[PDB]
């Protein structure tokens, strides 16, 4: 219906490659082939009264956008693909675009999927609080705990039993302890305070630095620098803070060399592996800070304020008891914001 | 409307808050086009790769914080960026390498590219110890002299003579040239490789393909031994 | 008249490969063209300029 | 002070202050715009050097 | 460029617009400067060197290398403070 | 003449094109359907004889 409209472009870059390609070949031509012939029709020709005319207009017109311009200043999609010709086969870029287009239209023709689970998910959708039930627990692995040889015996009353040589975590004192770890995170989100989370097993990455973006918090997942709290003028002075607004946008304000060496506490500390963290966990108590920490059956429950009784091994029990507590703070950052627009 | 004062980057309690940051920016964009391909001349082996140096990225990168290591990972990062297939990229992905591209802009070459003068004559210079040659090459039939004289009476030494001719040798040009050859300082062995080596540089001119030949053969190389003052 | 000739004898050039777009379409699209390569030579132009000069009064 | 005489030239050159004689000439235009913002007041106390003493050894014998 | 010594006179010393019509018609209106990248005569920052400044330049009526004053003539009879104070702030 | 009818009528609709917004080299000197190109060869292509003797 409006092809043509397209068309008519197509047809000018068609020319403009004919007219650049042939500028090119008479780049090479010697100045002896065509100016002394050039100049002598010149010589030979008599200007007439419409020559004249572009002879001052083309003058003009290229002392003001050639010479007395300014040379600097003080199909939104795939903008550089370089089109074949309609008599050429595709390239490979634009295989590449035809199958995308595929893929959004026919590649998920004939079929859904239902009750099949997806990894990424676990980060990405994560249930609220409320909607955990013990079967998503035990979907995940959390009930899994360590070999009964490696028991902690100061966790027995968060075993439910012991099967096929490890202890089995109680699922139903996880979710009383999760909603009850969830809820301080929502708490302290609402209020406004800092949220670290840290974990420092391979993998964990991905699903820390997404809690802290929808909590708006900070993460750790390389190494806690032993002394990060307890000695944090000779760690973290020389980093730069920002002073920020009700609704968490920065004011733009310069701070004060004395507002920028001055320590800048979490308000609550989430370890998803506290058994490799203990350092984290005994600067978290010196510095009074309350922290939250998934509890294996070979961890220490009274280092943390709030254990989370459930398997630290693997990445998505880690990940799904992540997720929950990370829409927990989402939700009360969503509040905060709330009350401040009404 | 209260106002309070929080770290700027989300990653400020780890050891390096600066290159965290940059390296998150980087893989949030390898991972929102995951699915661009990568571009087939990286086996031809495109020579664009001008990334700032290691005490460059140090300024915004941690400055002392910085190890090797991670400098290394932003590299393989942003090569993998840059390495996109140049049609199928975008904006986004062009703006965030930008600053990462060592400034060389508001500066330019200072190589002009060599040509044949008013008589084809190609003319080179070269230097072996103390000796130094300037010879002019045209097209001819092989007639060589050396400050006016035949070669063979000006270099007695038919090894010397053989230097000379090596890299016309190489380009299997010897009865293709006429070489006028002006030498001084030094000694025989001295005058006859710094004419060698002017040969080389001057033969570039008449086929700017067979360097990578020349080159090879190790004509184009200057020998930068010389008589040390034992100390 | 070079202003003109050679702008002509451009599109008789092109004409050789073409043995009304060309009275309207091919014209505007030449003199753009030219414009653009008039451009990059005054860009080049001040890099020259720039280059020698002092750009960088206290150290360098 | 070098990115403010670079800006300073770069502003002077593209509002343009014989094209053949823009090939060959080099000079830029009126040595105030060329050093706006350049004076004695601000350049030359900040380019001083050896101006702190930062260490001192003193030996006995 | 060439200006009209009305222009010159109202922000130039009487006593220096004298070298500057010399100067205006030795040198024609047509020179192309040329800026020396071997030796820098001038300043790193601009001066039409009409002041002369308490501290960066030299001290009127001190003994110095370039000192114009004869030897009999020079005003520095106090040597218990400081000659050239810093600039500026102090 | 058509020639300097047409010419001169190529040259004031450029004027009005260039008129409508602030005159940039590389946005409003663009190829048909192109957003701008930067205004950053001397490659010289090896000719027949050179070629040879190469191969
Ligand atoms: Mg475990």
């Amino acid at each position: 219906p409006n092809n043509n409209d397209e068309v008519m472009l197509l047809q000018q870059k068609l020319l403009y490659d004919e007219i650049r390609s042939e500028l090119k070949s008479l780049s090479q031509v010697p100045e002896d082939e065509i100016l002394p012939e050039l100049k002598k029709s010149l010589e030979q020709d008599k200007l007439s009264d419409k020559e004249q005319q572009l002879e001052a207009e083309l003058s003009d017109f290229f002392r003001n956008y050639a010479l007395l311009n300014k040379l600097f200043d003080s199909t939104k999609p795939y903008p550089n693909l370089i089109p074949s010709a309609n008599d050429k086969p595709y390239s490979s870029q634009e295989l590449f675009l035809r199958q995308l287009n595929h893929s959004m239209r026919t590649a998920k023709l004939g079929a859904t999927i239902s009750k099949v689970y997806y990894p990424h998910k676990d980060i990405f959708y994560p249930p609220l609080p409320e909607n955990i039930t013990v079967e998503s627990l035990m979907s995940a692995g959390v009930h899994l705990g360590q070999s009964t040889s490696l028991w902690r015996s100061s966790t027995q009353s968060y075993i439910y039993g012991e099967y096929k040589g490890i202890h089995i975590i109680d699922l139903n004192q996880t979710l009383s302890y999760l909603k009850r770890a969830a809820k301080v995170v929502e708490g302290v989100s609402e209020s406004g305070g800092i949220i670290l989370f840290l974990g420092t097993r391979q993998g964990q990455k991905r699903g820390l630095e997404e809690a802290a973006k929808k909590t708006h918090g900070y993460y750790v997942s390389t190494r806690w620098i032993p002394g990060t709290l307890t000695n944090s003028t000779e760690i973290s002075g020389i980093w730069e803070k920002q002073e920020i607004d009700s609704n968490d946008n920065p004011t733009e304000r310069a701070l004060s060399p004395n507002e920028t060496s001055k320590q800048v506490k979490p308000d609550l500390l989430v370890v998803l592996n506290p058994t490799e963290n203990r350092n984290a966990l005994l600067e978290a108590i010196k510095s009074r800070v309350p922290t939250i920490a998934i509890i294996d059956t070979d961890s220490e429950p009274s280092l943390v304020t709030y254990p989370i009784p459930g398997n630290d091994d693997s990445l998505r029990s880690v990940n799904f008891l992540l997720g929950v507590l990370a829409r927990a703070g989402q939700r009360g950052l969503q509040n905060r914001l709330a009350r401040n627009n009404e | 409307l209260p106002r309070r004062i929080v770290p700027k980057l989300a990653t400020f309690y780890s050891a390096n808050p600066n290159h965290e940051d940059r390296i998150n920016r980087l893989e949030r964009l390898l991972r929102k086009y995951i699915k661009l391909p990568s571009q087939n001349n990286n086996e031809a082996q495109q020579t664009k790769a001008p990334w700032i140096s290691f005490d460059e990225y140090a300024l915004i990168g941690g400055g002392t914080k910085l190890k090797p290591t991670q400098y290394t990972q932003l590299l393989y990062m942003l090569n993998k960026l840059h390495n996109i297939d140049p049609q199928l990229t975008n904006d986004e992905i062009t703006s965030e390498l930008s600053q990462y591209y060592k400034k060389s802009s508001m500066l330019s070459n200072n190589i002009k590219i060599k040509t044949l003068d008013e008589f084809g004559r190609s003319i080179a210079v070269g230097k072996r110890k103390s000796s130094t040659a300037k010879v002019f090459v045209v097209r001819g039939t092989g007639e060589i002299l050396v400050n006016g004289r035949q070669l063979n009476d000006y270099f007695l030494k038919m090894k010397d003579r053989e230097s000379i001719m090596y890299p016309l040798q190489v380009i299997e040009s010897v009865g293709k040239y006429n070489i006028f050859a002006t030498t001084s300082g030094g000694g025989p062995t001295g005058q006859a490789e710094s004419i060698m080596h002017a040969i080389a540089k001057a033969l570039v001119v008449f086929n700017p393909l067979l360097k990578s030949r020349l080159h090879k053969a190790g004509v184009l190389t200057r020998d930068y031994r010389h008589v040390e003052r034992k100390k | 008249l070079k202003l003109l000739n050679m702008i002509l004898s451009m599109m008789n050039k092109t004409n050789n490969n073409n043995n009304t777009l060309d009275s309207l379409m091919n014209k505007k699209l030449l003199l753009k063209n030219m414009l653009l390569d008039m451009n990059n030579k005054k860009m080049n132009n001040m890099k020259r300029m720039l280059n020698n000069n002092n750009m960088n009064p206290a150290g360098a | 002070i070098n990115n403010n005489k670079y800006n300073n030239m770069i502003n002077l050159l593209n509002n343009n202050n014989n094209n053949y004689n823009n090939n060959n000439n080099n000079y830029i235009g009126n040595i105030n715009n060329i050093y706006n913002n350049m004076t004695i007041d601000n350049i030359p106390m900040d380019i001083l050097m050896y101006k702190y003493l930062v260490g001192w050894s003193i030996k006995f014998k | 460029q060439h200006y009209d010594e009305s222009l010159l006179s109202r922000y130039y010393p009487e006593s220096l617009l004298k070298s500057i019509k010399l100067a205006q018609q030795t040198i024609p209106e047509d020179t192309k400067f040329r800026v020396s990248r071997n030796v820098e005569f001038a300043p790193p920052y601009l001066d039409d060197f009409t002041k002369i400044h308490p501290f960066w330049d030299y001290k009127p009526g001190m003994p110095h290398l370039h000192a114009q004053e004869e030897n009999n003539n020079f005003s520095i009879f106090r040597w218990d403070q400081v000659q050239q104070p810093l600039p500026g702030e102090g | 003449e058509k020639g300097v009818d047409e010419w001169l009528e190529a040259i004031n609709e450029l004027r009005e094109e260039f008129s409508a917004k602030e005159y940039l080299p590389e946005t409003s000197l663009a190829p048909p359907g192109q957003s701008k190109v930067d205004l950053l060869g001397s490659k010289i292509k090896p000719t027949a004889e050179q070629l040879a003797q190469w191969e």
